[PDB]
């Protein structure tokens, strides 16, 4: 049937990050979930470049 | 292992899916072109002369 | 007039490759849905109402 | 020998002729004992007004129940006694009364039209009788979860237009219509140039025109003088309404794009294409080899209980879809699979389905028109719609015309990246959002 | 009675090219879905520098 | 100037063996082979085998696969039906003219090489539930299978549906035991409508001799009477009453068939309160409510079952049962006008020719006069037929139908529905 | 609602003695009445008997004059006492005998199974009556169960 839903990979990513049921109403204030993970991610990438020269 | 897909469908199939098949590998030319600023390519674009001497 | 089609009565079971199941013959309804409140058996786990090879140009 | 080809021209020409009140009298010949005769309306619910929107369902109540001739009784006890069958009709754009009978019966069947067509006895008993009557056919109509959709998409899909309305229209306008609402309709509505007499079976057209001048001329005098009504068209709206009801045990769903109308060349191949998905049933033998990848997918996951394209038409414009019934946990995947299949119809569309499309509906086409009663019907429909009778010969050459090339610019046409009207009833909760149907009717490959 | 639900009046939300009941969407859907695709493409293009 | 009609071609060959061919100049082509193997062949060791058997007619064969006939059939866009009755079964193939060889070839094939496969065969198990239950939620079905059980002691009591307790355990074994006993060539009719008396002829000659089954068309019903009660709860309620009557063919049945249209059979006028019918009127004098009555009219090889039909509201059962039964009475007692009779010949004869003016209508006659009678019977001599009854046979059919012990069967609330007993 | 289920169960556990079916059976086809009615709640009933129809069940079938109080172990005055206490209801049916009228027929059931059970049945005698205490002495002239273990 559907490949994004039965692949033991894209199904954990599918649950997750796309078919995953939210509240309708949820604030800017649950933004800051994703915005911690991105920033989680910003000081690796930026933490690495600069663990290379010094 | 391949000789089941030989046949007048996948000829069709072919057929259908390469106007699509072309334009992707033209994204993909313009798209590796412009992001690495192959001048060798791009000396020859009529506006874009950012090796401007 | 030998068929239990033809002597509006009796039942008759149709089976198909491609078209929905059909069954039998006569027997009330028809007039039974005109004196009102027969909602019917309507699709609780159930085939196609109407059965459909009847299309057009 | 005979070749399908021959065979096609064997069917005699449907022959026409007008009569000087502009009705429009028309016939197939055969070597049948028996017959269909009828008269085919030019009226339906697009032409009502909201406050009148069950007039035409009223009449159709009352068509039979009383005549200035044939008070109450007479016409029943007349068509019951020479074993006739008498029937009715109505849609959005169409109603039609017909009668079944003997061929040597006709003299009589066609002056019981006329006089039903024309001097119906609105007695106020009876619409009375007739307002508990159409009131319990609404709560009857409403267990019918198929009858439902189709109304609910009528009413998103035309959102706002005529062609939103059911024939049978709201409970209020049931409750609140009179006779005078019933006779205005009546006589703006039944007028000769908005009708066509049709007849299938053993006759001649010779006895059938003479039987028009018989009994239907008497709408001469004057006509049209103060008022004439032309259909204004229906604005399409890609929209939802969802109908969450979580104790009915399967869920009804309806999504359809815009179809362009009766008059459009392009229904040929639209039906080609609908032919290649075509429907399945759970009492279907096939399963798993059935040709339709849907039909297919469906019967070895169990996807589903019932599903059925459609190319619903009006003047000018349609619904063009599908429609399934299936379990609560089922409506995601079958949405995915019908919409994959409409896509790959619209990019990638190979020659030998499209010839086993072409092949269904050649022999739909022909099943559909045995007999007396489909094909007085296809008449009478068919000069209301094309302005004639098309021949099965051109529905053959606009058949054979269609090719893969064809198929996939025309489901492009109206499938691709257009908005889908969307009818949902019963458990519906895992009814995808609106957006991602939308998404789905597109793909980032193409 | 199912038959009483009319659709609830959209006019307040309705795009202009879209507002006449008399008047066919499909004249105006390739504008339409031009504007918000444009926006998309302009917003990728942006992403993309 | 239609096309001058042509004729039908009729011929039974030495073996027992029909064909029956109309070459109609249609667009389209209907074959169907008609069997003498309907669910009353069955025994009480392997019920429900015919049913299984209805819905196998796509399984594999030997010279095509169960994909093929499928696939194959699907291609040129024509059916494979198969209709089963308590008498036959008839396997029926639609297509475009120039497609009526491969359809034919599938159909010999699905009659005359099914292979029954194990695994086919068990994974097909489960669609007897569900055939089961799609026909079942009709009311009506359950009524004319309880109707036939108490009838008959004996071949016409086998149901058209499978009993639960056999779904998954008919037996491969059993279906080619019940092919190769009654899909034989004296137990069978090759009728065609599209296609050529020679080509019939050859298919006959070539493919469909088989014989070595049974022989009668009676291993016979021993009508025997009683009734079957179903407590259901169910909006309203279903009864059938019925008696024996006669055998298709002979002059009585067509009595009975006359006697149907005097009492009354489906409505004539959509929405009407269908003032020809005798039945009707009898009830609607003192019964104020949603009903419905018909007349029943059941005809088979070696038996018959004549009576009405009702469905009414829990509490008015058995008045809309008794009025009925009393309106037959009074044409038993000799209550019966000559125009009354007129009618029912005309509501009969109209109907008959409607019933035949399809191809699919038309081949189902043809292949069921085909089994039961041997003898193709045109219109014309049918309406005949029905013109030679007299006003005191339709009299002496309602005498036999009060007069004879009766059955009956009925679901609902059956608190107040009577019991024969009480009739 | 959450005891309803237990009736498809209880049901189902009495029904796999095949003797269960052809009494039932044999019940309603003997009367076409009271008796008629079978101990276990026919399957269009599972879950549609109401919370209302058990009250009023209970306040139209148990009451004083349709009740006996009987006690091993205990005594008289304490028994006499939760009676005169506990159990003066009556607001419901009086008779007995609301009357089973005796019919007669058959039911037949196809089944497969193994072997045959038949139950064959006339009319006799209700119990209290001298003719049944003769029924009773016909029953051990013709045989009950056995008394051997293996005879
Ligand atoms: C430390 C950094 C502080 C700066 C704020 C960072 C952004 C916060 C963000 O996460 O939330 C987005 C959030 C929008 O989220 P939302 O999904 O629409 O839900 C509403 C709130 O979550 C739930 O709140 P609410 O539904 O009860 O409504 C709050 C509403 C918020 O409404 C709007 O967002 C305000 C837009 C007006 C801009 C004002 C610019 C300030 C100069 O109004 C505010 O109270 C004040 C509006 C100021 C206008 C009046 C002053 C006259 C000039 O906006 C901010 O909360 C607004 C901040 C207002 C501060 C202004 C104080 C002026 C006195
Ligand atoms: C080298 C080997 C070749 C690789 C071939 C495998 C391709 C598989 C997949 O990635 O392509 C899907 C996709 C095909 O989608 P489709 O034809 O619309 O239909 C597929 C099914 O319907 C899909 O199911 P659906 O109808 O439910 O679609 C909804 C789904 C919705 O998924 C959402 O996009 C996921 C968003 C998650 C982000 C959450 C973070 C929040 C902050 O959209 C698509 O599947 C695309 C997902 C893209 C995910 C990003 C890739 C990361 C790796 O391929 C696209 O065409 C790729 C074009 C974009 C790349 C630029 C071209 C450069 C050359
Ligand atoms: C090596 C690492 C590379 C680092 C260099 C940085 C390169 C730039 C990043 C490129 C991002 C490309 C984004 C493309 C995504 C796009 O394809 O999604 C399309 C989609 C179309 O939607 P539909 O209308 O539903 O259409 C489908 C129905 N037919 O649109 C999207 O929603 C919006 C785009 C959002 C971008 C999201 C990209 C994030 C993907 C990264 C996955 C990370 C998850 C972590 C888990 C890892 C497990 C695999
Ligand atoms: C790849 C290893 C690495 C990771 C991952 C990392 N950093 Fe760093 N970070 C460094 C190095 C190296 C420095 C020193 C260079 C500098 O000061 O810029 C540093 C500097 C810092 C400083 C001093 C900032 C200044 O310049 O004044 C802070 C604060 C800090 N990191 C916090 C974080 C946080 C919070 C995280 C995420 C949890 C993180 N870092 C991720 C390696 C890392």
């Amino acid at each position: 049937t559907n490949i994004r839903k039965s692949h033991p990979l894209m199904k954990i990513v599918n649950n997750a990050f796309i078919d995953l049921p939210a509240p309708s109403n949820i604030s800017s204030w649950w933004n800051f979930g994703s915005l911690l993970g991105i920033c989680l991610i910003l000081q690796i990438l930026t933490g690495l470049f600069l663990a290379m020269h010094y | 292992m391949l000789t089941r897909f030989l046949g007048p469908r996948y000829r069709q199939l072919a057929r259908n899916w390469v106007p699509t098949a072309g334009l992707w590998g033209a994204v993909g030319a313009v798209g590796l072109v412009w992001a690495t600023d192959w001048r060798l390519i791009l000396d020859w674009v009529p506006y874009i002369n950012g090796k401007f001497k | 007039m030998l068929s239990v089609a033809a002597r509006s009565g009796p039942f008759a079971p149709v089976l198909s490759a491609t078209s929905r199941g059909v069954a039998g013959a006569l027997r009330p309804l028809v007039q039974a849905a005109v004196p009102a409140t027969s909602e019917s058996p309507v699709l609780d786990l159930k085939r196609s109402v109407l059965c459909r090879e009847s299309l057009r140009g | 020998t005979a070749t399908y080809a021959q065979a096609l021209q064997s069917v005699p020409e449907t022959q026409v002729s007008q009569l000087d009140n502009g009705l429009r009298v028309a016939s197939e010949q055969s070597s049948q004992p028996t017959c269909t005769v009828g008269v085919w309306i030019d009226a339906g619910s697009r032409y009502e007004s909201e406050k009148n929107n069950g007039a035409g369902y009223f009449v159709e109540h009352l068509a039979f129940k009383g005549t200035k001739n044939r008070p109450g009784n007479a016409l029943e006890k007349e068509v019951e006694s020479m074993g006739a069958h008498l029937n009715a009709y109505s849609t959005r754009e169409h109603t039609a009364y017909y009668i079944k009978a003997l061929s040597k019966d006709l003299p009589k069947a066609v002056e019981l039209l006329a006089d039903i067509v024309q001097n119906c006895s609105l007695e106020d008993s009876q619409i009375e009788k007739e307002r508990d009557v159409i009131l319990q056919e609404l709560q009857e109509n409403d267990t019918s979860m198929r009858d439902v959709v189709f109304n609910y998409l009528h009413a998103t899909a035309f959102q706002g237009t005529p062609l939103a309305q059911s024939v049978e229209g709201p409970s209020e306008n049931v409750r609140k219509l009179s006779r005078a609402d019933l006779t205005e309709y009546l006589s703006r509505h039944y007028k000769a140039p908005r009708m066509v007499l049709a007849a299938a079976g053993g006759l001649e057209h010779r006895q059938l025109l003479d039987l028009a001048q018989k009994h239907f001329s008497g709408l001469s005098g004057t006509y049209d003088e103060d008022a004439v009504p032309t259909l204004s068209p229906c604005r399409f709206t890609g929209s939802q309404i969802c109908h969450r009801e979580d104790g009915l045990p399967l869920a009804h769903v309806a999504i359809a794009v815009e179809g362009p109308g009766w008059a459009h060349p392009d229904n040929v191949a639209l039906q080609v294409a609908n032919a290649i998905i075509g429907h399945y049933d759970c009492t279907y033998g096939g399963g798993a080899h059935l040709s339709s990848p849907l039909a297919s997918i469906a019967a070895t996951n169990k996807l589903c209980q019932s599903f059925q394209t459609f190319n619903i038409c009006y003047a000018d414009t349609g619904l063009l879809g599908a429609h399934f019934v299936c379990d609560h946990m089922s409506i995601d995947d079958m949405m995915f699979v019908l919409q994959g299949q409409w896509m790959r119809l619209c990019t990638s569309a190979t020659e030998s389905e499209v010839l086993r499309g072409k092949n269904l509906l050649r022999n739909a086409l022909v099943s559909h028109l045995d007999g007396t009663t489909p094909v007085c019907e296809d008449i009478g429909r068919s000069l209301l719609t094309y302005g004639r009778r098309i021949p099965l010969a051109e529905w053959e050459s606009r058949i054979a015309e269609v090719d893969a090339r064809v198929v996939r610019e025309v489901c492009s046409k109206y499938f691709y990246d257009q908005c889908p009207a969307v009818a949902g009833f019963g458990p519906i909760e895992q009814l995808p959002d609106y957006n991602r149907i939308r998404s789905g009717m597109f793909w980032l490959r193409f | 009675s199912h038959t009483d639900i009319k659709v609830p009046d959209f006019s307040d939300y309705r795009r202009p090219e879209v507002l006449d009941s008399t008047k066919s969407s499909k004249e105006s859907s390739e504008a339409r879905k031009g504007f918000s695709y444009l926006v998309t493409a302009t917003t990728t293009v942006g992403v993309a520098y | 100037v239609p096309p001058h009609p042509q004729d039908l071609e009729f011929t039974r060959l030495p073996n027992g063996l029909v064909i029956a061919s109309l070459e109609n100049y249609a667009p389209a082509s209907r074959i169907g082979l008609f069997i003498k193997a309907g669910s009353r062949y069955e025994n009480s060791n392997n019920l429900g085998t015919s049913h299984l058997l209805r819905l196998a007619s796509s399984l594999t064969t030997k010279g095509a696969s169960s994909f093929k006939i499928t696939r194959g059939i699907e291609a040129v866009g024509g059916k494979l039906s198969v209709t089963s009755t308590r008498e036959n079964m008839a396997y029926t193939v639609e297509c475009l003219r120039d497609d009526v060889d491969i359809l034919m070839e599938f159909l010999l094939n699905v009659t005359t090489a099914p292979e029954f496969r194990r695994w086919e065969v068990a994974a097909l198990q489960p669609q007897l539930r569900i055939d089961k239950a799609v026909a079942l939620q009709n009311p009506q079905a359950h009524v004319i299978e309880n109707l036939h059980a108490a009838a008959y002691r004996n071949a016409l009591a086998n149901s058209l549906y499978c009993p639960d307790y056999r779904i998954g355990k008919v037996t491969p074994v059993e279906l080619h035991d019940y092919v190769q006993n009654h899909f034989t060539s004296a137990r069978m009719a090759l009728i065609g409508l599209g296609v050529s008396h020679p080509v019939l002829k050859q298919v006959a000659e070539q493919f469909l001799n088989i014989r070595g089954g049974l022989g009668l068309s009676g291993a016979k019903a021993k009508y025997h009477g009683g009734e079957i009660r179903e407590q259901n709860g169910d909006s309203l309620v279903h009864a059938a009453l019925v008696a024996e009557s006669a055998a298709i063919g002979s002059a009585e049945a067509n009595a009975f068939s006359v006697l149907q249209h005097v009492l009354g059979a489906g409505p004539h006028v959509k929405r009407g309160s269908n003032a020809t019918s005798s039945l009707y009127q009898a009830v609607a004098k003192g019964v104020h409510q949603p009903f419905d009555v018909s007349a029943f009219n059941a005809s088979y090889s070696d038996s018959g079952l004549f009576g009405f039909y009702t469905i009414s509201q829990a509490a008015s059962a058995g008045d809309v049962i008794k009025a009925a039964y009393n309106q037959v009475k009074t044409i038993a007692q000799g209550n019966l006008s000559n125009p009354d009779v007129q009618a029912a010949k005309n509501k009969l004869k109209a109907g008959y020719l409607m019933s035949v003016e399809s191809s699919e209508g038309f081949l189902d006659e043809v292949g069921s006069q085909a089994l039961a009678a041997g003898s193709y019977t045109p219109p014309s001599t049918v309406l005949q037929q029905i013109d030679a009854v007299a006003d005191a046979d339709v009299i002496n059919a309602a005498k036999k139908f009060v007069s004879g012990r009766k059955s009956m069967a009925a679901s609902g609330n059956l608190g107040h529905t009577p019991f024969i007993d009480e009739l």
